[PDB]
């Protein structure tokens, strides 16, 4: 839908391919769901590189502190494993959330049930939050690419 | 021209008829004395101008010419030091020789055996040591000899005068109008561009003229004889030059925009001073300069009369979010219609400030030969902090006192102010889990550590040796504090402080300045640092919200700012309201400072203060005790309070003997203050009462019939005698712990 | 020393007797509570009213003479 | 409905309210204005009827007094139990306890100066003290 | 002797007063009698 | 926009609809919790939470406890644990016997009692299984 | 609940009754005084034992009298 947040932009409403022309709103709200799920994981994932790619380690990771998808082999099996276990239970949260009757695309904060009237501001920043998940998500895939392509790593001239 | 100069001529007669009726001010004092109690009324409400004028005019003229007396008083101050300085003071003798030298500025006359208090300080001299550093003040300033401080002491002098004559003409003579009060764009560009930003600017022009090359001469070995006269250092240039040979281009740089010219005296070095021991004079220079700069910058922020600039009241309406409502939206009528709202930021401010002034003058010591004056240093250290926390404490009460009076609810609807009375109980709820917490576990490892050393089970502990609890990112910190010179800040040649890291600058065979190791003392002692500061916050932050009304009393705003209570009833309602706030927030604070005082004397006395060797052996003062005595009550009393008592309850016989007698003195004080704070008004009523039977049975009554304290001044009086008893004692116990050196 | 101590210890005494009687004698009432008798022993006090009446109580009295009578067996 | 304007605090009524006495105060304004709330910041009264809860008699009274001495309006005050029994409080007789009402009658009044008390020891192991 | 101190001093600082205070407890606020 | 607003429309209310307090995450959180899920036996409910509370338990006691540095740690830290759970259904107990004198909501004296029950069943269960995990790790 | 009593030394002035925040004070009429009114204490469940009356007494001594007594929810000041 155009009514939807995160539309405002200088392109305007950006779909040349069909996909929400004639999608049904269930449809149209998975596809919220997952723009919005790969925008924020993006934004942590740029933001931990550029954690990892400074030298900032924690101190039980204290050998790897160079490159990231180098550090990725530092982390045993069961470390990832704990990892997906917290996004589940959290996955499984939000799918509480979502047998709520009045549920919205992301926004598993009820905003529709705790502000007083809806708002343009709420939208605009709704905006933000997608404008920079959207770059984020471009960014962190560029930087998984870049550092496989040229192994020299981000802040090494890549 | 909105921002224009409007006085009223001739507001107040000057006259002695008020003078002779004392309580003139208050319409309830003015009808003379029936009682004792009206005697202290006068001197309580002397000063509370709002409460003797309903027009906020009258209340600003007084405020200001106060102001003014204030600043005679803080001249008149300085012309004494000044002048016992240059009269009384062994000032000379101290520059030839400062280390050996003791500084003393004060001389006792014989009269009762008093003049053993004059101490063998040296250079041919004896007085009483002072420890107000003021002379490595004065060689900061390139002194050099006593005639300069007898005119510094006259100066002093005569701008008093001047402070005392302009109170007077802008009372009674010329006196603003209130529309010339209310200018704060006006006013905070005028206090930073020129107070401030000029003020640098000019202290900077002393130091790069006056200071600099006396200093430089005087670190050289040369006799302060020898040294030309400052104003030799204006006249011929080439006199400068040799020390920095960069005044031989002149000003010619500074137009034409090659200022890394002026390297020579405008330094980034940082650290400190080897020879000294302080920090060096020429980043000092450099630091007053860019200061200066900066606040002139910053004094054009503001639109007084020309259509540039910010306007605050805009600047405020504008920033407002969602989780807020109206944003700031009537806060500058607030702080532009009360002195208390004012009044109350200043203090805070100001509090923090000279706090903040006692952390980093200790860290790096800014004159020469304060840092090697263990006495010097400590004092300074003590007396911010304890100003520091008065300050802060006295805000809270000011912040009170507008919500009690200055308060108005059709002016402060669903703003900032709104908001937080609205959810002020989860606040404080919140604040007292927090307090809670704090309080449980870092007092709880103290008394942990102290039980399982009681029993035998020092593996079980919290120590360094047991389980460790080590200030994990105070140390990260500190790290990256030490590898800031090069990579962070590539342009400073040393850390800003050697406390991070780095060499161990002593100067004359005393540790200057050392590194100071973090520990899980460290670690502990902090975080009862925390658990006072939040308790502290909490009280005065529950005085201030639960001002004007509570679930107890509805209607507390209706009782004033300070009452003794609302009556026995809803179980008991005593110390209510805001200003017993206050009252049990003093007791807070002074606990919290006391805590911290303790904390930096033993750590420094443990880890940084102390000797050096010509091979580079470092001995403290106690032998580095902290890590693993800092942990336990016990060692807290055994190690630091028996241990360094000594000094006062032996200094009987010597100089410090009046540290002793005022060891003893502040105890006593301390002790009758517990008369005041634990007994009530109607005892001492009925014993008056039979006093009076007594005086009475002789035909001697007086016609001002003796009252006891009322309940508020009976709960004034003990926290007064109760803070300066432990002040005092403090005060006695730290000078003579380090003057026996 | 003896003597100092002694004359201390006097003090003390005659201190903690004096405000032991006092809150004896005023039990029955004083010229700030003329009816104290009507509210029993141990009352908290009679409000904020003609002044303040914090520890006006015999029972206030005997807790006001502990801490004497602790000062003076210390 | 008929509730003044606000925006909510943390200090209104509480579980006692639903399970004990809670009270309620009503007024006209015959303008719209702001007044401090007994437990909140602020709140606009509306033009007319104003309906208000709360969990205290003395913050009932204490609003009624602001209201009279500050914007001379005239008020009622009810207590509402959870069975849904309503009772009038405030104003007993249409007539504030100030001011004289015939028809009254004294409750509590001693015929003799406050001195003439009877001693603690006559009346002694009666459930009685020496006022009552 | 020799092991009655064993039994009984956690009886006496443990289960003694950890029954009291639930009797004490039951009886405070029994509501009843 | 405003997102605090007063709680169940209610001004007078002593609370607020603030995001931590009125939120479709929190109300789902706390609405799937036992302590307030929907459709669960008492019994369930008190197992739950003993499940949850019993397995977390036991580590404080095996790693801080005075026989942490023995061979016989873990053991020590789950008869601890089993004590804990012992006073704390105690404390249940009596607390029911109190609350709700004079198989339904939580706030009964049969239903508390089922409660307490499944509860120390649960808290049994969380230490015992929470010392097979750690027996060998 | 708390005991309020009212003696014939009254005045009638009615300053106890105004400053009561609970109104538990009132005015009757009365023929002992020369404003022909007396102090009442018809309803003291609702006494908080402020001592407020007391304070706000003119007479020598204290014509209305609070003797605080058993203490309720009302008379405790709880809104709890
Ligand atoms: C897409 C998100 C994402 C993913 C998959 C990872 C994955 C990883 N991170 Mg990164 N990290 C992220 C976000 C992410 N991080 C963010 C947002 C931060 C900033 C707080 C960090 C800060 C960070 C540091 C400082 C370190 C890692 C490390 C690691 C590795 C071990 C896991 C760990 O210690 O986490 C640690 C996670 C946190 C400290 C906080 C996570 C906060 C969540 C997102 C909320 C693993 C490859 C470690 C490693 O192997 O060395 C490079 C390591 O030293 N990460
Ligand atoms: C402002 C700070 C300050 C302080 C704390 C001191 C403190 C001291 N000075 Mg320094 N002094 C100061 C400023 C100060 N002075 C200034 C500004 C000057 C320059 C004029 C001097 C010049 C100076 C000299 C030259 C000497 C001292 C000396 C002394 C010491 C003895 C003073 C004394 O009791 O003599 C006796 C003082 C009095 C008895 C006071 C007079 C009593 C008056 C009449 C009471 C009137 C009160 C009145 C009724 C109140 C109502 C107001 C009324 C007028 C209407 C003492 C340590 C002496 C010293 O150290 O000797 C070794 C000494 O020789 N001072
Ligand atoms: C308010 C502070 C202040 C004051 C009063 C002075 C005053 C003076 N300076 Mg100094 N100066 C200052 C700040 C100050 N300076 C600062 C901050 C710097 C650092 C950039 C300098 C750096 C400096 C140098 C390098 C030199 C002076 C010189 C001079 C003198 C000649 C002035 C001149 O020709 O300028 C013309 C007047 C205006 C432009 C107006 C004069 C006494 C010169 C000197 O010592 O010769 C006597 C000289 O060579 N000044
Ligand atoms: C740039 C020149 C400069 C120089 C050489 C110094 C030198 C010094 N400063 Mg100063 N200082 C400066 C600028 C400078 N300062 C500025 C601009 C500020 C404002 C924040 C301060 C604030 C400051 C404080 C609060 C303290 C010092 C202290 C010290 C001493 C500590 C030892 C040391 O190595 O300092 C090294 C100094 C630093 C590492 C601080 C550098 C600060 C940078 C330059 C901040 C720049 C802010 C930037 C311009 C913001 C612009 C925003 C605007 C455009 C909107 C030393 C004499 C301490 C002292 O004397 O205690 C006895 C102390 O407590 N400085
Ligand atoms: C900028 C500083 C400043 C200013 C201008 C004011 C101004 C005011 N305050 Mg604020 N206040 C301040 C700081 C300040 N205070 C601080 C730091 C605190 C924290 C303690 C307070 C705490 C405070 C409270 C709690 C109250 C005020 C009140 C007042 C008002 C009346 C003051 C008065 O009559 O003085 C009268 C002055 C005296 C009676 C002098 C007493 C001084 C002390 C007790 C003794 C000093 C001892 C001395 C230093 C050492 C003795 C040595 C010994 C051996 C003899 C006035 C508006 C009162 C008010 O109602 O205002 C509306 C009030 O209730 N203030
Ligand atoms: C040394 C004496 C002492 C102690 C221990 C306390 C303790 C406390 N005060 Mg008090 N206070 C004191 C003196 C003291 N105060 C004095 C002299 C004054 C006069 C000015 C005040 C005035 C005052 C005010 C005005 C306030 C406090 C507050 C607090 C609390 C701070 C939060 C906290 O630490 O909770 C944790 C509790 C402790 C650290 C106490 C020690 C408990 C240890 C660690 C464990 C004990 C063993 C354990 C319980 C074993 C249980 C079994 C056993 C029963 C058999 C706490 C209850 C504040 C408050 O209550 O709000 C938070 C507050 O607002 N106090
Ligand atoms: C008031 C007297 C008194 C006191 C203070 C103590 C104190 C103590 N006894 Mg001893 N004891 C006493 C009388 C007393 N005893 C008598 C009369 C007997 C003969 C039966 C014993 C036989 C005895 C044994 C066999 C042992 C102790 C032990 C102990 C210690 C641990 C407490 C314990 O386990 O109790 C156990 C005590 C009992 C089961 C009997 C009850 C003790 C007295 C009679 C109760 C008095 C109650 C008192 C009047 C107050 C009642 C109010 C109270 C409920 C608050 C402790 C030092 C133990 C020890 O030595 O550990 C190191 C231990 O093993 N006691
Ligand atoms: C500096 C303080 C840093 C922590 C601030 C926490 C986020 C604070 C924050 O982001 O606030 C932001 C939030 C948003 O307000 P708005 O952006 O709508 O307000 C616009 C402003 O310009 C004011 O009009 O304000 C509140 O909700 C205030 C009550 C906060 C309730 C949460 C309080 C939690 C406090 C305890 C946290 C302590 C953390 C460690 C402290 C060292
Ligand atoms: C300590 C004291 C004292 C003394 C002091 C002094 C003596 C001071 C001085 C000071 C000074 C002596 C200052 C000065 C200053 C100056 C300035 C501050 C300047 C400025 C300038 C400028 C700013 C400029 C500008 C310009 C120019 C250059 C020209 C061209 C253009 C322009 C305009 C841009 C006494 C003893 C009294 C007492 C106590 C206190
Ligand atoms: C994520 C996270 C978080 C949180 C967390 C938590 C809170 C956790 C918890 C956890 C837990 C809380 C866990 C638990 C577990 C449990 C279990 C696992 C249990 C089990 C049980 C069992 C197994 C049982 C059994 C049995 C029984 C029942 C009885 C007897 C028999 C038997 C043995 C069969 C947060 C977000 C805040 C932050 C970050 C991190
Ligand atoms: C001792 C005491 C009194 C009695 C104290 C009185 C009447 C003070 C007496 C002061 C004398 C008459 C002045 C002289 C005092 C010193 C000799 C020096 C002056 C000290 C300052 C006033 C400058 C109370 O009235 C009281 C009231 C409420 C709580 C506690 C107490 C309380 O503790
Ligand atoms: S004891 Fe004193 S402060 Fe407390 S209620 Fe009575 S008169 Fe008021
Ligand atoms: S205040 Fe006293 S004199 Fe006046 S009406 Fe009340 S009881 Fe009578």
């Amino acid at each position: 839908v155009k009514e939807m947040p995160g539309v405002s932009a200088p392109l305007g409403f950006f779909d040349p391919l069909g996909f929400a022309s004639k999608a049904s709103p269930e449809t149209i709200t998975k596809y919220r769901e997952s723009e919005l799920r790969h925008g924020r994981t993006a934004m942590l994932a740029v933001l931990g590189w550029a954690f990892t790619e400074a030298g900032c380690h924690l101190p039980v990771f204290p050998n790897a502190g160079t490159n990231p998808l180098a550090a990725a082999g530092q982390v045993p099996f069961w470390g990832w494993a704990q990892i997906f276990a917290f996004c589940g239970v959290i996955e499984f949260v939000q799918a509480k959330i979502r047998e709520r009757p009045g549920f919205q695309a992301g926004d598993y904060i009820g905003s529709g049930d705790l502000m007083d009237e809806g708002d343009d501001q709420w939208k605009s920043f709704q905006t933000k939050e997608l404008n920079n998940g959207r770059l984020a998500m471009l960014a962190s895939i560029g930087l998984i690419g870049q550092t496989a392509i040229f192994g020299q790593n981000i802040l090494e001239q890549s | 021209t909105k921002v224009k100069i409007l006085v009223e001529r001739d507001a107040t007669a000057t006259s002695f008829e008020k003078w002779a009726k004392p309580g003139h001010f208050s319409r309830t004092l003015a009808k003379g004395p029936k009682t004792t109690t009206w005697i202290w009324n006068l001197h309580a409400d002397a000063h509370d101008f709002d409460s003797q004028t309903n027009s906020l005019e009258d209340v600003s003229r007084k405020i200001f010419s106060a102001h003014f007396g204030q600043l005679a008083v803080i001249f008149l101050w300085l012309s004494g030091m000044h002048f016992h300085g240059a009269y009384f003071s062994n000032y000379l003798a101290w520059l030839n020789n400062p280390t050996s030298i003791k500084p003393s500025a004060q001389v006792v006359w014989p009269i009762v055996g008093q003049e053993i208090l004059n101490a063998d300080v040296g250079g041919n001299f004896q007085g009483v040591q002072i420890t107000s550093g003021f002379f490595q003040l004065w060689r900061a300033e390139g002194i050099t000899s006593e005639i300069q401080l007898y005119w510094t002491a006259i100066g002093a002098l005569v701008m008093s005068g001047l402070m005392l004559f302009a109170g007077w003409f802008h009372y009674h003579k010329a006196a603003p109008k209130l529309e010339w009060f209310q200018n704060a764009e006006s006013m905070l560009n005028h206090h930073l561009s020129i107070l401030l930003g000029l003020g640098c600017l000019s202290w900077a022009g002393h130091q790069i003229h006056v200071a600099l090359p006396i200093n430089k001469l005087l670190d050289a070995g040369v006799a302060p004889q020898e040294i030309p006269l400052p104003h030799e250092f204006l006249v011929n240039r080439d006199l400068i030059a040799q020390l920095y040979p960069s005044f031989s281009k002149g000003l010619v740089p500074f137009f034409s925009g090659n200022w890394s010219e002026y390297s020579d005296f405008l330094t980034f070095k940082g650290g400190v001073n080897p020879v000294t021991g302080g920090l060096w004079l020429t980043d000092t220079a450099h630091h007053h300069l860019a200061l200066a700069v900066l606040f002139i910058f910053a004094g054009h922020m503001y639109r007084t009369n020309w259509g540039i600039g910010h306007s605050m009241k805009e600047m405020l309406e504008a920033h407002k979010g969602p989780f807020t409502g109206e944003g700031h939206a009537g806060l500058y009528e607030i702080l532009t219609t009360s002195w208390h709202a004012q009044l109350a930021i200043n203090l805070a401010m100001i509090g923090s400030l000279s706090i903040i002034v006692a952390h980093h003058m200790y860290a790096m010591p800014p004159y020469p030969y304060i840092a090697t004056d263990y006495a010097t240093q400590l004092s300074l250290f003590t007396h911010h902090v304890w100003i520091g926390g008065f300050c802060i404490v006295g805000g809270a009460a000011h912040g009170a006192i507008f919500m009690v009076r200055d308060y108005n609810p059709a002016k402060n609807y669903n703003n900032l102010l709104d908001r937080v009375i609205r959810h002020r109980d989860s606040i404080i709820s919140h604040l007292n889990w927090v307090s809670i917490f704090l309080g449980f576990h870092s007092f709880g490892l103290y008394i942990h550590n102290d039980t399982m050393r009681a029993l035998g089970r020092s593996q079980d502990m919290f120590s360094d040796t047991a389980i460790q609890l080590q200030p994990i990112f105070a140390q990260w910190i500190q790290n990256l504090h030490l590898l800031a010179p090069g990579n962070t800040a590539p342009n400073a040649l040393t850390t800003a402080s050697y406390v991070f890291g780095g060499d161990v600058v002593s100067v004359g065979s005393k540790i200057a300045i050392m590194p100071i190791k973090l520990g899980t003392a460290d670690f502990m002692v902090h975080h009862i640092h925390a658990f006072t500061i939040h308790v502290t916050a909490l009280i005065l932050l529950k005085g201030v919200l639960y001002a004007r009304s509570s679930k107890l009393i509805p209607d507390k705003a209706n009782l004033g700012f300070r009452f003794p209570c609302d009556g026995p009833g809803r179980g008991g309602t005593c110390q209510v309201s805001a200003w017993d706030h206050v009252f049990l927030g003093l007791f807070w604070m002074y606990n919290s400072l006391s805590i911290v005082l303790f904390h930096f004397s033993w750590k420094m006395q443990s880890d940084v203060w102390g000797s050096v060797t010509p091979t580079g052996a470092v001995s403290h003062i106690t032998g580095g005790n902290f890590a693993q005595s800092a942990i336990t009550i016990n060692g807290w009393l055994r190690d630091f309070l028996w241990s360094q008592a000594s000094q006062v309850i032996q200094s009987y016989g010597s100089a410090l003997s009046a540290y002793g007698l005022i060891f003893l003195g502040a105890h006593f004080i301390w002790a009758f203050s517990l008369m005041f704070l634990f007994s009530g008004r109607g005892y001492w009523q009925e014993l008056i009462e039979s006093i009076v039977w007594a005086h009475n049975k002789i035909k001697v009554a007086p016609a001002i019939q003796p009252r006891a304290l009322s309940i508020t001044q009976g709960r004034a009086v003990g926290l007064a005698h109760y803070l300066l008893g432990g002040i005092g004692t403090t005060w006695a116990f730290f000078l003579a712990r380090i003057i026996s050196v | 020393g003896d003597f100092l101590v002694h004359h201390a210890i006097a003090l003390g005494l005659h201190t903690t007797t004096l405000i032991l009687v006092k809150g004896a004698l005023d039990a029955r009432g004083s010229k700030l509570m003329p009816d104290k008798k009507d509210f029993g022993y141990s009352f908290p006090c009679d409000g904020p009213g003609r002044g303040g009446t914090c520890d006006i109580s015999a029972w206030d009295a005997f807790y006001l003479s502990m801490f004497w009578m602790l000062n003076t067996i210390g | 409905p008929y509730s003044p304007i606000f925006g909510g605090s943390t200090g209104g009524w509480l579980r006692a309210a639903e399970v004990e006495e809670k009270y309620a105060i009503t007024w006209t304004s015959p303008k719209e204005q702001i007044f401090e709330m007994p437990t909140g910041g602020a709140a606009v009264m509306l033009i007319g009827e104003n309906l208000l809860y709360l969990a205290r008699k003395e913050q009932c009274l204490a609003l009624g007094t602001q209201l009279k001495s500050f914007k001379i309006s005239d008020y009622k005050i009810y207590r509402i139990f959870p069975s849904g029994e309503v009772q009038f409080l405030h104003p007993k007789d249409g007539v504030f306890p100030e001011k004289v009402n015939p028809g009254r009658l004294p409750v509590g009044n001693r015929s003799f100066s406050i001195g003439k008390n009877p001693n603690p020891v006559s009346v002694k192991f009666s459930g009685q003290g020496t006022y009552e | 002797a020799s092991y009655l101190p064993s039994i009984l001093v956690p009886l006496v600082g443990i289960v003694f007063p950890g029954v009291a205070m639930a009797l004490l407890f039951l009886y405070i606020e029994k509501d009843d009698i | 926009a405003n997102f605090i607003k007063p709680y169940n429309n209610d001004p007078f209310v002593g609370h607020l609809s603030t995001p931590v307090t009125t939120s479709a995450a929190t109300k789902a959180f706390l609405g799937n919790l036992p302590a307030y899920r929907a459709g669960l036996s008492p019994l369930l409910r008190g197992l739950e939470v003993g499940m949850a509370h019993g397995y977390l338990l036991v580590g404080p006691f095996d790693k801080l406890g005075p026989l942490r540095n023995s061979e016989i740690a873990l053991l020590s830290g789950f008869l601890s644990a089993v004590g804990l759970i012992t006073i704390l259904t105690l404390c249940l107990t009596i607390y029911g016997k109190v609350s709700f004198q004079e198989n339904k909501d939580l706030l009964t004296e049969d239903g508390w009692s089922q409660f307490t029950s499944g509860f120390l069943v649960g808290a049994f269960g969380g230490a015992g299984f929470a010392y097979l995990t750690l027996l060998n790790l | 609940s708390h005991a309020v009593k009212i003696y014939d030394t009254c005045i009638g002035c009615t300053q106890c009754v105004r400053a009561c925040p609970t109104d538990v004070l009132e005015m009757v009429p009365w023929d002992g005084c020369k404003a022909g009114q007396i102090a009442s204490a018809p309803r003291t469940e609702d006494c908080v034992g402020c001592k407020r009356c007391e304070s706000a007494c003119p007479t020598d001594f204290l014509s209305v009298r609070v003797y605080l007594g058993g203490e309720t929810t009302r008379s405790m000041g709880l809104a709890y």
